[PDB]
């Protein structure tokens, strides 16, 4: 139900604290918590604080279970 | 060291930070690089052709075409396991320089079919953030173990000379790092301009990717696992 | 931004990070570039250039790459009596407008006594710089910013052989090209005022380790310009006077 | 006199601790450090923890009454 996202590329580590419903899809916290960085969303991917690759595509349920509370917003710069 | 004539570089994407890298990797002396870019000359013959010039030692292969097709992909992954400095071998190393994710999940495809290892790089729309990664298919993350939300929600992808130029050098100081074994290399290397700020991290695989050949990857990576002062005349004194 | 048009940056020396520099600078459209070199093109350059001096070989490539930039050359050795005088004249007067100053010079020479002869006149001319370099076995590099009188001019730190008076008796192209892509990122935020401007960025190429540091002035420094600066710093010191979410049905809490 | 002296290139932040004769020069400190180092000294300079440039040209006795003990080294890298 809760998460604390650290956005990686900003050298003071800031987070975010987040409470979601079980059954909200875990892209809609990823846009949430990329807006309250001010970072773009759509170019934006999600870690765990041993760096395994998350696939958001999933209940927040589930990566709760999977993962627990602890997250890392990595940016996927798109051009070259 | 003169053993960087005995490799061969694939370079995906000859654009900002794809034409610095080769250029760098031709003058340190590659034995080879195969380009790859879609397009007066193509992008890829004119690359070479201003390589050549540089340093004629070097061997170069270069196609043009997208790779994203059916047949085409094919003979990407072709070039790839058999286009090294000897034919029949595959390359050292693949460098992805494109820009766009559709692109760079077909390298992630590949090169997890093939268990290829190679490095990903990108800069930012707004020039002002970069990074490199390293992705040894079952032994670090591949691009599909952390995709972008664009990616992983389905949706369709409907100052710049400077911040390309630090991430096609950091590139091709990890490729050197990598192919010579000096050093240490990075899993991932970010660039924050704004701020000056270097991140490095080690992206892990993810068990459940939604790649099965990264996860078939990850089986045969664990199995290997388990196969195993001239002078001082005033008394200084360290203390 | 295109303000970036108005700004004239002097190069000193024009080798392997000086000519990346003066490249990236001129395809960001800066307004002027001044060039100094006293060598000549041996084998960025090309072969048909070998035998020009360098400072005129990279003018004849970067005019065409941006017919809108401003180009002056020299062709001589800053550290010598005479070219010194001309030296700083056109750092004083040399800017896009003639009777300018210069906005920036940036020193890409690879040894001290030309650093020195660098320092020497921006103290006596209060002109901020930026020094570069990349060690011998170009595993690391480094910039750093000079504001004379308020940052660390670069006698104030001087390297052993400097300090000792003794004589300068005694992979590369990755390490040149992350030194001058680094340095130019702080010209144009120095410049265009974004961002974070760094007085110090080490780059340690063998670990990946980019220190930043803050260097401040020598007050026994042996450059006397860089004293009375720091005066003259402390006198002017003293003069001086959000978040939209598209949607959000879901119930997700910031807390 | 006795000075700790980081070396600020390495990410570690290693340090030796040294004790000299107040009159030695402090060139053969710097020297000294560089070589427990292994980075050439002769292209070495010396800071202060607070950043401070110092000219080694002096007796140690003079850096530590003038800056203290914590100093730091920093390459003076000389290629263009
Ligand atoms: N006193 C000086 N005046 C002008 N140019 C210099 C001086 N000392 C060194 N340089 C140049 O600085 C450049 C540095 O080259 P590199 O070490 O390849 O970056 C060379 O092109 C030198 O000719
Ligand atoms: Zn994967
Ligand atoms: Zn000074």
């Amino acid at each position: 139900v809760s998460f604390k996202i650290t956005l990686t590329s900003d050298p003071r580590l800031p987070y975010k604290v987040l409470s979601v419903p079980e059954s909200t899809p875990f892209t809609a916290v990823l846009k949430f918590a990329a807006e309250e960085f001010k970072v773009p969303a759509a170019t934006s991917a999600i870690i765990t604080n041993d760096g395994i690759g998350i696939n958001p595509a999933q209940t927040a349920g589930n990566v709760f279970l999977k993962h627990g509370s602890e997250l890392r917003i990595i940016p996927r710069d798109r051009v070259g | 060291y003169e053993k960087i004539r005995t490799f061969a570089v694939a370079i995906v994407g000859v654009g900002g930070v794809g034409s610095v890298t080769a250029e760098m990797l031709t003058r340190c002396g590659i034995g080879k690089l195969l380009l790859f870019d879609y397009d007066g000359l193509s992008k890829v013959q004119a690359a070479e052709h201003t390589l050549r010039n540089i340093n004629p030692d070097v061997l170069f292969e270069v196609h043009n075409y997208n790779i994203t097709t059916v047949e085409n992909f094919q003979h990407f992954m072709d070039r790839i396991s058999n286009g090294g400095l000897e034919e029949g071998k595959p390359v050292d190393l693949v460098l992805s320089c494109v820009d766009n994710f559709e692109a760079r999940m077909t390298i992630n495809t590949a090169c997890n079919e093939l268990g290829q290892t190679w490095m990903e790089s990108g800069v930012s729309e707004n020039a002002v953030s970069g990074h490199i990664q390293l992705i040894i298919p079952g032994e670090s993350a591949c691009f599909a173990c952390a995709p972008p939300l664009v990616v992983a929600a389905n949706i369709d992808e409907k100052s710049l000379p400077t911040t390309m130029g630090v991430v096609a050098g950091i590139l091709v100081q990890n490729v050197l790092k990598f192919l010579l074994n000096f050093g240490t290399v990075s899993f991932y290397l970010g660039y924050n301009a704004m701020q000056d700020f270097f991140p490095t991290m080690s992206m892990k695989p993810n068990p459940q990717c939604d790649d099965r050949n990264c996860r078939k990857q990850q089986e045969e990576y664990k199995k290997k696992v388990a196969a195993l002062h001239e002078d001082n005349e005033w008394g200084i004194e360290l203390v």
